[PDB]
């Protein structure tokens, strides 16, 4: 759901 | 003097900033400008265009701030603490975090002098409002740079963000931080009351933040502006 | 007074009063689409107000050898290209003009371009400020060596003499139809209109323009284009050694020079 | 013969 809800941020966090 | 474990905190986090904070704005491109605060564009061949707003400048600013958290991301991303964390509190944390680490480092291109912040080759210029005071009195105290570090660190690791489920960590963390930066404060520096007064802007910055934010969400339903990464940051659907 | 003229004299007046407001938009609301330099004694800044009240304003570079020196003349050719466009079209409308040979018609544009245009931005010339002011754009002058300039010592000149209309229009008239242009075939036709424009104008200020402020004003009015017309021939010199090494002209003013 | 010199004058000219 968090993740969810903010996948550019997540994206972001993984690079 | 300062604990070898404090000396290896302040210098994460200093070549953490070193590392994603372009000060010259020199990589900051392709933004939105008001179609033909009041704005400054200096050119490589010595050309001045200057913006004055009505008696719009919003789609600009978005992508300056967007251009500003992608840099926050990045130097949250480079500190150890951080990344130990599970991804929902990265997330939580940024999110809670995002504005008022934008603040602080935009109040560090800021010239109380002149009334303008001062981003490579542009500039924005322009004290009851809110926003304006706090550029004003976090100037006034004169911080090093390790301690915008710090106040960086400090309001990054807040436990108490909407969602965190490391709390208590968070919580530690934020601990060290903090006597961290008084121990700096005490060390270096009649100052007396000086983390305090760091504190106490924080909580009026976290307090700017609420207003701001019920204000940007206004705006945008009526006439939207936001990029993706803001919509996200401000659960915008 | 006012109707010390005679009939065919108010008839030209005003055919040619009734050719400059149909051709000369002087708010320049139609004037669009043009290039901007991108985010040097006429050097000049340029201001442009937005609908909504916004300004933006360009302040050129400082002289650092060249490559920049020019940074504006994209806009200039722009804008030059659109108020000859309008002089095309004042020309057009007049019937004397109509009637020449399309040749002739050719030849006495490519002769007058730039004074009609020059005429026309003089009336939009604000001579306080050191300003011209086309509509939602303004150029200014930066920071009495400007007078050094033959085209700005004209402007200030010019406007001292407070002209009417009238006057203006008939000026433009006098330009226009000039016998002696490269390349004129109907020259003898062409110098006796020249003459029947002079004469009202003469005439006009006789019946108009009683006071001491304005003796000689014809006269000065006269000296006036002839100075115009040896500034056109410096300037076009000029805008030539120019567009050899940075092209910068539009297909309409390659044709013109 | 200006009118092959002069296209853009010519057609404005025409209009
Ligand atoms: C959740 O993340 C954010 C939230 C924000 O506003 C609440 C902003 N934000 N803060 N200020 C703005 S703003 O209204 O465009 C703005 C930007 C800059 C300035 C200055 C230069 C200080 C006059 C004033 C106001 C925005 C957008 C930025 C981020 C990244
Ligand atoms: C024959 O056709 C032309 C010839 C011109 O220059 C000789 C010009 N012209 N005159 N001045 C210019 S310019 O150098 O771009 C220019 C135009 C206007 C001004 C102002 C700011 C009004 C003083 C400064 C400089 C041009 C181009 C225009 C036409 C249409």
């Amino acid at each position: 759901s968090l993740t969810e809800r903010h996948k550019i941020l997540h994206r972001l966090l993984q690079e | 003097g300062l604990t070898e474990e404090q000396r290896m905190m302040i210098r994460e986090l200093m070549d953490a900033q070193m590392k994603t904070f372009d000060t010259t704005f020199s990589h900051f491109k392709n933004f939105r400008l008001p179609g033909v605060v009041s704005l400054q564009l200096r050119g490589e061949d010595g050309s001045v265009w200057n913006y004055k707003p009505p008696a719009s400048l919003l789609p600009h600013m978005a992508d300056m701030s967007t251009y500003m958290f992608k840099g926050i991301i990045s130097f949250a991303k480079v500190i150890s603490y951080f990344r130990d964390l599970p991804i929902e509190d990265q997330i939580s944390l940024l999110k809670g975090a995002a504005f008022e680490l934008c603040q602080l480092r935009f109040n560090t291109v800021f010239n109380a002098e002149t009334g303008t912040w001062e981003c490579g080759r542009l500039s924005y210029c322009l004290l009851l409002e809110p926003m304006l005071k706090f550029h004003y009195m976090l100037k006034k105290l004169q911080l090093h740079e390790e301690e915008y570090v710090l106040m960086q660190a400090i309001s990054l690791f807040s436990p108490d963000r909407p969602g965190v489920l490391q709390h208590r960590v968070v919580d530690q963390l934020q601990e060290q931080f903090a006597i961290t930066l008084k121990s700096y404060i005490e060390c270096n520096r009649a100052h007396r009351f000086l983390f305090l007064k760091i504190m106490a802007m924080l909580t009026e910055l976290r307090s700017i933040n609420a207003q701001h934010t019920q204000r940007l969400l206004r705006i945008q339903d009526i006439h939207p502006f936001a990029t993706p990464l803001m919509q996200e940051l401000f659960g915008i659907t």
